């Protein structure tokens, strides 16, 4: 309990709070990393007015406290996000998401030949080189591509 | 008698400009007034050794619309024809025997040509003849270009695709530069690019190009952006989807067209222009596959008619 | 102008009373007096996507005895279309750029009423998709029972059997529920039973149907025995042999029928209907397919004429 | 104030509030019917508390109004669900959906064969009471199913 | 001998129940204390005249193990014998000359049996049959149902899918049918239900069978479930699709299954069986498909070896 | 246990300098003094989910000189699994339950990298994937390499043709980058020119390589010249008989090859290598199929044998 209000919502006692997601990121991310499947009391703000960029998005899911690799898979979608995580009313921690090793189950081979795309086998990207723009390579036909291309289809 | 009359329409190479503007102005009085009896009691062949539906129907639909007969055969999925070693000198040698003109489509380049060798008379148009030529398909896109923008000169035209292989963009560069000071822009992915000669036979005629890698480099400036297929085994599975499968229309990238811009396809398309782009009024890749039988029409019209009333 | 004016003719469930009885009416005069130039100069698409023989040259057999030209394929077989992943949209975008209706058969079901989105002003009209309908197969099977029955209405319809997967039992059992007093007799094995939606319906309308196990229960009062054939794979080999093949008409079993009873196959006829039936008066499955040319030929007459001349 | 329910949370000005959601059906809504492609705030609750109904969702949608046809679709769905309109900071309509004749878009054929599956078409079923049911059948096809069976998928 | 020496293995109808459980205790033996040179020079031959690769893969790898040689073929339309002409009768006949065992299957019923009276002394196996007989499906199924449960007397056992055709689904029941009090579940789409002769055959030996309509009704008193594919050809498109919310198990359905309670299915499982399932302890048609190894490594050692003492 | 015991054998990628150089000491030690009875008792399945009977016959070949029993299928338009519906992942699953070791050559990449997933203990070794990988195919090439010039490191090696899509010269650059100061030419026709990231690794390797345009003018400086066939699908007609005066070899291009040189081809060489080279000295890609053998053996051997004495 604490003085909400809709420009910047307020407290939720224990769990994670998702803040400084881009416009439009935050729907992708609720049904990319299926957020939404728990009973817990999610609160999601979209187009938002705030620090910096204008509009952002934020999500509340309160009890669960998704972490380190969690927020490491957010990095492509929400490099700038930050992890804030609540106990007893108290931002005990921010963390923020770093490019991870690995991304499972996400994203799409583009390689319409590799055999991911007819199996019970979920996806998985080795990831490289950092922020001047990576590339992803399949886990299965060994093929590199350009995070761009993964990322349409 | 007509110029082109009794002539065997083989090669855009072999067509003059004037050659080029009759057939294109013939097609714009049928297309206006109808003249369905025009080849009333003439018998057509229409021989697709290779088999093409597109072509085909729109070949027969303009026979019927002036009037004639057609027999003929569909194969690549057999039709008994090369039954038994019969050379094609042969094949056309017994046709001639009987019909008025032939159309044919053939696997082999040259086809079209040889027929000619045997027809005697019976002038001989040709569909497509493997990677060599396809006039009518070159006929329409132009009738298209024209009736769009008035003109056939002075165009900036961008042509966005396979253009190493695609067969039609290397004909409507060299009818195009038949005409005076059109400009064009190639787009396509650096294993798909124009040949050589094609580029050669430009500057020598002093003709302006050049290569871009996004149709956003050249949107504002475009009249008529005639797009290709790529077809995805002249690249491998990866290297289509890439960052090569980029060179696709959708209707937002329009946004700076020039109000009088048209986007023509000769078909299939299947990827590369987003059905978003056939709201907008730039989409004219089904109305230049309608004008195909103006186009065709007029050439059945003009060979056939020693005189054309009009 | 006429109701059926430029309509496509996609459903059964989309014609009404009315609507069967005009095309019933225009069959009688056409069949009666000749009008051999009323489609002069219209050029129609036969387009056969699934081949059906006995239907193709039915349908354009009767756009050649109105004068109309015909373009068109039979495929299943290969005939380029669908080449490189074209869609069926865009094949009718094209097509209807230059033909003024289609008829059309195809293996899924709906695809006729697409086309119906894509071909602007042009007709669309029906010959089979899936299993879902083929409205000319009920409109001649209706014409047939009218002309030698004399009436619609008041009939006592035996439908004997495959009834489970018969497409067209199913369209002519709804197109005669829109008519009074009619009384229906199904007979089939029980693997190959009429479905409950379409009994559900007649309860609904308050119409009579019973099931019998044998013809001979119900003969003496039956107007009309619609015979379809056991296809032997929806049953295995000894399904079909073991007592459920004696759904098979017999001469011998004909001798109580009333001097009107006809009986009615779609065909291909094969098991069911031994050959010494043809002998009898009551064999009318052959002039039912001659009444194809008469139904068929007035649907192209009311779709593509404002006013019709009689 | 407090029994707890509000703490804080966005009274808004005008808008549409979809409030008692049945759980669940809250982040399907704003999939299927492609409510979060705006610009405007959004703000949304999940596995919200309703001792008055169990447990629920709630979209609010500020300074649109979902109204008539958009209503009438979520009945499949979320079919005790009030839609209320607020034009300044208070309920000027609540409306209750009821089932509508034709469902466009959101639902697929169940037919494999149906020629909907390989083309650019928008699905489209007219829908049928049948008492115990809601038979949906499909406009290409022709073909009547249960709408267990098509929601099902 | 052992009462299997040189025995022919066509039809589960014929083995005794003392015969069952000999090849049964055979196969734990042998996957116990594998005997890989008792058939040493042995050449068994593997005539697949109709293709079915897991079981002929199982069969040679049955074969191999206990260092038998392989010679034969498959034949999805391919390779000489049975030609057409050449009679089944006179293959066999010249390759029971060749080797020492024929392992067969074909797709015509009784071909195994007709093979007996021509094979001389050399015992004949049979692989699958038309419709009628698949043995060491059966073989290895029982074996599995041993396994897992500790008995073959006093299960509770559901079958589900399409059990008018399912080949496998008759013949378990047959044999489970030689052991004591054993009670079935059918759950089936009442189109595709157990055939009348399983029933009444189940009813003159007094066994208790009941008939549900989804699995969630039994998955609670349930030992074995032996879910078998829908054979969606058998079908319309649209049938197979309506049935309730189906018949395909999940995870989420086995919340309430005995401890013991195992799944089998004779593969494949395009659809029925959830990936979810694989991962529950229930799952266990994979374990089946490896006992199908120790099923038919144990006839084989049986009928080509005089007595066994293993 | 070795190092590559019960290893799974997928990319080149994946096996390190030191895995390389004891696949190549072992496989010098089986040719010298071969080990007949090392894998008695083994059953290994031959899954050629696409035909290439070169391959599979060396495989099976090196199979059974090691004793091994071989049960499996290859598949050009047949057999049963994979089906349509049946995963690669099941029919994996069931078939790691009945051998010992699965080598495997699918036409999509990765399919042996999926089978590591669902194989358990089962080892799965590749023969070919789609465009990705052949391990077995470097392995006997640095076999070759090694057994011609002595050593593996500061090599001059002319890789020439389809640089662009041969899968073996790209896998070839890998292993030997792995090996120090080697220089790489690269002769092929800039359509089909080694990728820009076979060159990137290389750069980053600090290894040498330059292109060229004939292979006369590095037939002086070379040890190794790797022709590969070039692919005349991904070539016009006309494009393909164009280039230079070809890159195809023949004895008078030789008569300044150092004497150590060796021309290795993996096969078929239709026209790229002509006859007359067959008969040099420095012709060696039949030895280099030989070496297929002792390439197989070697891996086939530490995988499944848990250290080796010979
Ligand atoms: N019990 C609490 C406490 C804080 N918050 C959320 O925590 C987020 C940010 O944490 P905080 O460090 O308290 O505010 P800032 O300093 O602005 O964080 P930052 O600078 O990273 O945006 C705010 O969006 C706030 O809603 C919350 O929901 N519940
Ligand atoms: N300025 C306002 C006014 C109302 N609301 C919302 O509008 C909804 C309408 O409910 P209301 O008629 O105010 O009382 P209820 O009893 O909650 O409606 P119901 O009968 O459905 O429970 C409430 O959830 C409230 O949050 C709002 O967000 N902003
Ligand atoms: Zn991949
Ligand atoms: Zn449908």
């Amino acid at each position: 309990m604490t003085h909400d209000n809709k420009l910047q919502v307020e407290a939720i006692k224990r769990g994670t709070v998702i803040d400084h997601i881009p416009a439009q990121i935050g729907f992708k991310l609720l049904s990319l990393f299926k957020l939404t499947e728990t009973d817990q009391r999610i609160t999601i703000g979209l187009n938002l007015p705030s620090g910096e960029m204008g509009r952002k998005d934020l999500i509340k899911i309160e009890n669960t406290f998704l972490s380190e690799d969690q927020v490491d898979q957010l990095a492509l979608y929400a490099p700038q996000a930050t992890v804030n995580r609540i106990d007893n009313y108290e931002v005990v921690g921010k963390s923020r998401p770093s490019l991870p090793e690995r991304i499972d189950n996400v994203l799409v081979c583009p390689n319409s030949n590799c055999i991911s795309h007819a199996e019970p086998v979920s996806s998985s990207f080795a990831v490289r080189k950092r922020a001047n723009d990576i590339a992803l390579k399949c886990k299965y036909c060994e093929k590199e591509f350009s995070h761009n291309v993964v990322l349409a289809n | 008698a007509n110029p082109l009359y009794q002539k065997h329409i083989i090669s855009i190479n072999d067509l003059s400009r004037d050659d080029l503007n009759l057939v294109l102005a013939t097609a714009a009085k049928l297309k206006a007034n109808p003249q369905p009896e025009l080849l009333k009691h003439k018998v057509i062949a229409s021989c697709f050794f290779e088999a093409s539906t597109r072509t085909r129907l729109s070949f027969e639909t303009s026979m019927h619309r002036l009037g004639a007969s057609v027999v003929g055969f569909s194969d690549s999925a057999n039709t008994s024809l090369g039954k038994k070693g019969e050379t094609l000198a042969d094949t056309i040698s017994v046709i001639s025997t009987y019909v008025d003109a032939i159309v044919m489509r053939h696997p082999q380049e040259g086809a079209a040509r040889l027929a000619t060798e045997f027809s005697g008379n019976v002038p001989v148009l040709n569909a497509g003849d493997g990677s060599n030529q396809h006039p009518t398909q070159t006929l329409l896109d132009l009738f298209t270009i024209q009736e769009t923008q008035g003109r056939l000169d002075n165009l900036h035209v961008a042509m966005v695709g396979d253009l190493k292989y695609g067969r039609t963009v290397h004909s409507l560069t060299q009818a195009l530069a038949k005409f005076d000071g059109n400009r064009f822009y190639f787009i396509a992915p650096d294993a798909l690019a124009m040949p050589q000669y094609i580029l050669d036979m430009l500057d020598e005629k002093g003709i302006a190009w050049s290569l871009h890698s996004s149709i956003e480099e050249v949107m504002a400036e475009v009249d008529i952006l005639y797009m290709t297929r790529v077809q995805k085994e002249r690249l491998d599975p990866s290297e289509y989807a890439n960052v090569k499968a980029q060179f696709v229309l959708r209707a937002s990238d329009l946004h700076n067209a020039k109000a009088n811009m048209k986007v023509l396809h000769p078909l299939p398309r299947v990827d590369e222009i987003a059905t978003d782009v056939d709201k907008t009024p730039h989409a004219w890749y089904f109305q230049q596959a309608g004008n195909g039988i103006f186009a065709r029409q007029a050439l059945l019209a003009l060979v056939l008619n020693r005189d054309l009333v009009l």
